[PDB]
């Protein structure tokens, strides 16, 4: 089976540098031309750098939007490719991802260009409500605000509820940090007796919380 | 640069149906294009290069087809997981370039949002900072307003909202809007009001809550 794997993103200030590489297997990797792309919400898929197989001596091939700026290069006898960024700009901020000439793709690495500080959320409670219908439906959530850079997962008591959650896309707020939402429905009846936890995971502050979310006393 | 224009940008189809869409280059391509299927979070799945050639390990219901600088994807009967954004891609010359994308969803019946509103919590206030939370769940079509109102003030630049997709567990949007203030100004004003507008509802719908009072 062919596989690919990203690594080497982050948080880099602009005009920083960033090596990112990736790690192939299950083909002869020395016989692959190989790609590197780009995926943002603002611009969509960008091609961005190309590398020849052997046979082609590893003549390589650049968007000009990174051309002398940045460098594709391969070390066969590592299956590995790797992308060199210098001089970067807030506009190479998105996915990273490494291909097979477009045949398979690796899972990207995500590379933000910023000078914002890394920052951890706090995480709120979204209470259920008093007036929750009486053997009907109430909802509960954790508002997972103010963190910096993407992404924050969010799990329900450590994976054993997944039904009736929703959690939503995050958004980027007028501060330049992000908040997002996780919701679950429940029955009503269920408020009294059952614990609910929202299990939040900050990897790029390393930052994980565990919040109980439970009715409001009065 | 070749420019890739396909079309539609979004459409529904129904369980079963056949889907066409289609990619347009700036100049012939000889047929170097390649489709693919992305789903939210997810990388690329190659479908089709060559324009034609079904790639190992996709489905047969997938096909590719045209030349010169005309080409088309076409699923010959819609499965609930080809739900996603379709992508096409020309390699005849550098810069290679994609498309901009169609999203493809799945049509299903008129669903009403249940509507929930959430007061700040008092760990949030002590920060200084006030979210009002208005939550639209399971609803169907996507098309919903969320208006504010905090003592009858229609609030308007001071919310956010974020929606959910269709997925493998549900056919249903949600929706999120987040309301923020100060917390000075949250506690001058008394009535926190969100009114959702959809047409699965006969009229609007409004939820609110008293600051200080369950």
């Amino acid at each position: 089976e062919v596989k690919l794997e990203e690594s080497g993103g982050g948080l880099v200030q602009p005009g920083g540098s960033m090596k990112l590489s990736c790690a192939a297997s299950g083909f002869t990797f020395s016989d692959a031309w190989m790609d590197w792309v780009r995926q943002s919400p603002e611009k969509g898929l960008e091609w961005v750098a190309e590398i020849g197989n052997k046979g082609n001596n590893h003549a390589t091939y650049y968007a000009e939007s990174v051309k002398g700026r940045f460098t594709v290069s391969r070390d066969d006898s590592k299956s590995r490719v790797y992308l060199q960024m210098n001089s970067l700009r807030v506009e190479d901020t998105g996915t990273y991802y490494c291909t097979t000439r477009f045949a398979y793709w690796g899972q990207g690495t995500l590379v933000t260009v910023s000078a914002a500080s890394t920052k951890g959320p706090s995480v709120f409670p979204l209470a259920p409500s008093s007036k929750s219908t009486s053997g009907g439906t109430a909802a509960l959530g954790c508002l997972v605000k103010d963190y910096f850079p993407e992404p924050v997962t969010v799990s329900w008591n450590s994976g054993a509820l997944t039904s009736g959650v929703h959690t939503f896309p995050a958004v980027l707020q007028s501060s330049g940090l992000y908040s997002l939402s996780s919701v679950v429905t429940v029955p009503s009846s269920s408020l009294g007796t059952q614990t609910y936890i929202c299990n939040v995971n900050h990897k790029p502050s390393n930052t994980k919380v565990d919040k109980r979310v439970e009715p409001k006393s009065c | 640069d070749i420019k890739m224009t396909q079309s539609p940008s979004s459409m529904y189809a129904s369980l079963g149906e056949r889907v066409t869409i289609t990619c347009k280059a700036s100049q012939d391509i000889n047929s170097y294009l390649s489709w693919f299927q992305q789903k939210p979070g997810k990388s690329p799945k190659t479908l089709i290069y060559r324009a034609n050639r079904l790639v190992d390990g996709v489905p047969s219901r997938f096909s590719g087809s045209g030349s010169g600088q005309d080409y088309s994807l076409t699923i010959s009967s819609l499965e609930y997981e080809d739900m996603g954004i379709y992508y096409c891609l020309q390699y005849d010359e550098f810069p290679r370039t994609f498309g901009g994308g169609t999203k493809l969803e799945i049509k299903r019946t008129v669903a009403a949002p249940s509507v929930f509103i959430f007061p700040p919590s008092d760990e949030q206030l002590k920060s200084g900072t006030a979210s009002v939370v208005c939550l639209l769940n399971n609803f169907y079509p996507r098309e919903a307003k969320v208006q504010w109102k905090v003592d009858n003030a229609l609030q308007s630049g001071n919310s956010q909202e974020s929606v959910t997709e269709q997925d493998s567990k549900d056919s249903t949007y949600s929706l999120s809007s987040t309301l923020t203030l100060s917390k000075a100004d949250y506690e001058k004003h008394k009535v926190y009001a969100c009114e959702v507008t959809h047409q699965g509802l006969s009229s609007p719908v409004t939820k609110s809550f008293n600051r200080g009072e369950c």
